[PDB]
């Protein structure tokens, strides 16, 4: 079962994102009171990676989806089967993969021979020039209501940073919601973590 | 525990997050897994009006982390020239070696921060 433990490790390994707001037709937004990130099916989620120092070229950055709850935390978390098959593909991803790199050819995709758990890696780049993070495009391609899939379970994105041969060098994670109205959303659940 | 809320709120930059926590009194001086402090966080990300308010607050301007960086050591090693200036004027180090031997100046010049490394010179 993927661990989702915070681990910045010996490169200083953190996430930033965009600063969106709650506005009505907003595509993704990040709360941090939350550690949650809620944003529209297949639109560009913006995830940077900082580091305190550059960790070697070799080094890669798996995304990987698997559930928050418990008692659904053993279950592969995957696209439901009405979008599996509605052949929406980039010609990259396969189907079935909820979680997708754009703007990057040398994405790979990772259905685990044993787990069966599907993840998305890409070669770790350090920031261009004038930039100081490192920024990933990902994209999610089922709403977390989708009855096929996730059926209204909440998912973590756990983000590993792992030397070329897939060892641990630093990991970080967030709970995500895909939903038609993101701003409203993180608008309704900070105000409901406020109550409590 | 409202100091790892902090530095969270720090490091992503809400600051009406950390005005609520710090009306709380979340610990100012609470360290992150790599040592660093709210302070270090916002030196870091470039969020100069948490910086200011962690300076009205007691919070340690001279706080090192794992790698013996200060705050202002991550500031001049980003480049964030006004974090730099209300830091100094704080009473930041400009001393202060990290565990690589690195001044602020030293890591000024280290990423091409012409500016920076000037003011620091002009303050050793
Ligand atoms: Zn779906």
């Amino acid at each position: 079962v993927p661990s989702q433990k915070t681990y910045q490790g010996s490169y200083g390994f953190r996430l930033g994102f965009l600063h969106s707001g709650t506005a009505k037709s907003v595509t993704c937004t990040y709360s941090p009171a939350l550690n949650k990130m809620f944003c529209q099916l297949a639109k560009t989620c913006p995830v940077q990676l900082w580091v305190d120092s550059t960790p070697p070229p070799g080094t890669r950055v798996r995304a990987m989806a698997i559930y928050k709850q418990s008692q659904h935390m053993t279950e592969v978390v995957r696209r439901c089967p009405h979008h599996e098959r509605c052949s929406d593909s980039d010609g990259l991803a396969p189907p079935q993969h909820l979680i997708r790199v754009e703007g990057n050819l040398r994405v790979e995709y990772l259905d685990d021979r044993n787990t069966f758990r599907h993840s998305v890696v890409v070669p770790y780049e350090p920031p261009e020039v004038g930039s100081d993070c490192t920024t990933i495009h990902y994209n999610y391609m089922c709403n977390s209501s989708c009855m096929g899939g996730m059926n209204r379970r909440p998912i973590l994105t756990i983000i590993t940073l792992e030397d070329s041969s897939g060892n641990l060098l630093g990991r970080n994670s967030f709970e995500v919601r895909v939903c038609a109205c993101p701003g409203r959303d993180r608008r309704t659940e900070e105000e409901n973590l406020r109550k409590k | 525990d409202l100091g790892k809320k902090l530095l969270e709120a720090a490091w992503h930059g809400q600051d009406d997050e950390v005005r609520i926590l710090m009306a709380n009194g979340a610990d100012v001086n609470a360290t992150d897994q790599s040592g660093m402090t709210p302070l270090h966080l916002a030196a870091w990300r470039g969020h100069l009006e948490i910086v200011e308010v962690l300076l009205k607050t007691g919070a340690d301007v001279n706080a090192i982390d794992r790698w013996g960086k200060t705050p202002l050591h991550l500031a001049a090693r980003i480049g964030h020239l006004e974090i730099v200036e209300v830091l100094l004027k704080a009473g930041a180090d400009v001393n202060a070696q990290d565990k690589f031997g690195k001044t602020p100046f030293d890591l000024a010049i280290d990423n091409g921060n012409e500016d920076i490394a000037e003011v620091l010179q002009k303050a050793a």
